[PDB]
């Protein structure tokens, strides 16, 4: 009774616009570093793309007068192709920046490449994040720390979860990559919130009196 | 490797009216569906990407612009010295402004 | 009083020098004015043209080295100023012509 | 070589007003718009490609993704792509 | 390495506003830029 | 007026898709109806090599997307041109679910 040829272009037009926000993550990612960058969305509203972003210090990207925001929008609809002034953008702001992976991870690369130990800068993102109400954060540094022969030693703090699907909600996890002058310096980082938003981690009982 | 001022001037005005350039990464032989140039032929003419990317490396080069790549695209965006440059080739005055300063919201 | 407007002109290419570059440009007919060198080793590059011009609105210069960076074909750094590298032309011609106060 | 001419019945043999049927592929409209020159990239082919890294091998075209399966791993839980099951 | 030729008179085709080439632009004749 | 109106709503992940169906229906008992029809489920699938490189034992990876897809054409001549934007706006702007509207 009903046609499949038709409705493709339903489905085909969700996969596209999906893409096209990953090379937009990546962008930023590769750019915003400075604005304390973590994340993007987007709403493909018809007569205009609306674009959402997760900074640290948007006044940063804001820009005078909103100057970098609007160099950005124009630079974008022609790579997409769509009409300037309907490519518009906005900004918001995280406040918990203890509980996002990646502006601590960030924030550790910056140390790193300003030649400070790696024993240092590791124990003072976990403290940051302990004191924003965290029950773990586990960081690792491998590669050609010393002379030759790479190895990784990882510090850690609390108890932390590593399988099941609880994993996909309450552990945050990211990584990234430090050229130097020897080589390549591997660094991850991961982050547990049990109380997260208002889900409750299963096998975990209250009682009453 | 011989390329007409008309292209030139494209380029640039294309950058000020919308501060930047998203540009492929392509060596074979195209013409850009973007920024269009008329010197008598048709209506307009559309260049060809091994002109457009010569003078873009160029420009990078002098310090006028500051790439970004990603998913094989080329990013490109004017800094300051760049519009202190771009305002004398197409004999802008003093005080312009691009349009994405204009408000765009 | 005239290097004011030339600046302009040469960023559209309106100025043209070379002999034969010069020759073609006004048997074409499409010329506004023409310019000459304070003297030269043979007339031929002179008086062939003077004649082809009159024959088919001049000038003259004294200075025939003022005609080499009037029509930019000069060196400069790239921090303004210049190199005080000129190339001494002795003919152009206007076409677009896009002075007027002068004449 | 303009000055060269052929037998006409070497003429009709030839083939037919077609466009060659190899007609590349343009990811996106942006990236084409139709000496050395007369021989510089003249066979024309299908030139499909990843749209991250630009391999020519091992290029998921299914639902007109162009995605290499290595290139693809990485950016899939950000797509929407999950593992269940 | 085509073997070309110098000449600085460039301009003598002509003996005194003539036409002596065949606006503007043995084997017969050959051209300019097309045939 | 009446233009036989319909509502195609998207998503990829169940749980909106089905609070945006709440909302709808909430705000077009009025004009007219909005009853939903919920339709096959399009998974897509891809197998892939869990090795970049082919050592070891052939182990895989099974990712899929599933895509959730409701149908509310009930507004019918229920609904005029400017009457579908009346609760179009007034349901949340959820981020991500994708609609079109069409007669």
């Amino acid at each position: 009774i009903v046609r499949r040829d038709e409705e493709n272009v339903y489905y085909s037009k969700y996969l596209n616009d999906c893409i096209m926000e990953a090379e937009l993550h990546e962008f930023f990612s590769r750019e915003l570093v400075d604005a304390g960058y973590a994340s993007c969305s987007l709403c493909r509203t018809i007569d205009s793309i609306c674009v959402i972003i997760q900074c640290a210090e948007p006044e940063v990207v804001m820009g005078d007068n909103h100057y970098r925001l609007h160099k950005i929008e124009y630079l974008l609809a022609g790579r997409f192709m769509c009409d300037p002034k309907n490519f518009n953008i906005w900004v918001d702001k995280i406040i918990k920046r203890g509980l996002s992976a990646e502006i601590m991870v960030d924030n550790l690369r910056a140390k790193l490449e300003e030649a400070m130990p790696i024993r240092r800068a590791a124990y003072s993102i976990i403290r940051t994040a302990m004191r924003a109400g965290a029950a773990g954060c586990e960081v690792i540094v491998a590669g050609k720390l010393r002379a030759q022969r790479a190895r990784a030693n990882k510090f850690k703090e609390g108890c932390l979860i590593s399988t099941g699907h609880p994993k996909r909600i309450f552990l945050a996890e990211a990584t990234r990559h430090i050229k130097m002058r020897q080589g390549v310096i591997g660094v991850k980082v991961r982050i547990y919130n049990p109380n997260i938003r208002g889900a409750v981690m299963p096998d975990k009982i209250e009682i009453g009196a | 490797v011989h390329i007409p001022k008309a292209v030139y001037k494209a380029v640039y005005a294309h950058l000020y009216e919308n501060a930047s350039l998203a540009l492929k990464e392509y060596w074979r032989v195209g013409n850009v569906p973007g920024i269009t140039y008329v010197d008598e032929n048709g209506k307009l003419c559309n260049p060809t990407y091994l002109h457009v990317n010569c003078i873009m490396q160029s420009l990078e080069s002098r310090g006028v612009v500051k790439d970004t790549f990603a998913w094989r695209h080329h990013y490109y965006l004017l800094t300051e010295k760049g519009e202190q440059f771009i305002r004398k080739e197409l004999d802008l005055t003093d005080d312009v402004l691009p349009t994405p300063y204009s408000k765009p919201s | 009083f005239l290097k004011e407007t030339f600046k302009r002109i040469h960023n559209m290419d309106g100025l043209v020098t070379g002999h034969r570059q010069v020759f073609k440009y006004l048997e074409r007919k499409r010329a506004k004015i023409c310019f000459l060198a304070s003297d030269c080793e043979e007339k031929q590059y002179a008086d062939i043209v003077e004649c082809l011009c009159k024959e088919y609105h001049l000038c003259k210069k004294f200075t025939r080295r003022t005609l080499g960076e009037l029509t930019g074909q000069v060196r400069c750094l790239a921090d303004s100023d210049k190199i005080i590298k000129v190339v001494p032309a002795s003919a152009c011609v206007i076409h677009n012509f896009v002075d007027v106060d002068s004449f | 070589r303009n000055l060269g001419s052929c037998g006409a019945e070497d003429l009709d043999s030839r083939v037919h007003p077609s466009t060659i049927f190899w007609p590349t592929e343009a990811d996106n409209i942006n990236l084409a718009s139709g000496m050395r020159e007369t021989e510089f990239c003249t066979h024309i082919a299908h030139k499909r490609e990843c749209r991250i890294c630009g391999n020519y091998n091992s290029v998921y075209r299914k639902y007109g993704l162009f995605i290499c399966r290595r290139c693809f791993k990485e950016n899939a839980g950000k797509i929407g792509f999950v593992k269940l099951h | 390495e085509p073997k070309k030729v110098r000449l600085a008179c460039l301009k003598y085709y002509t003996i005194k506003g003539d036409t002596a080439e065949p606006n503007c632009g043995a084997r017969h004749a050959d051209r300019c830029h097309c045939g | 007026m009446h233009q036989k109106y319909t509502i195609i709503v998207v998503g990829k992940d169940l749980k909106l898709v089905e609070r945006y169906v709440k909302s709808i229906v909430k705000e077009g008992r009025a004009f007219g109806i909005s009853g939903p029809c919920r339709a096959p489920v399009r998974r897509l699938t891809i197998t892939t090599r869990k090795s970049p490189c082919g050592e070891g034992t052939n182990t895989w990876h099974r990712f899929e997307l599933r895509m959730y897809k409701r149908t509310f054409w009930v507004t019918c001549g229920g609904n005029d041109i400017s009457t579908i934007l009346s609760k179009t706006v007034v349901i949340p702007g959820i981020q991500v679910t994708v609609e079109v509207e069409e007669p």
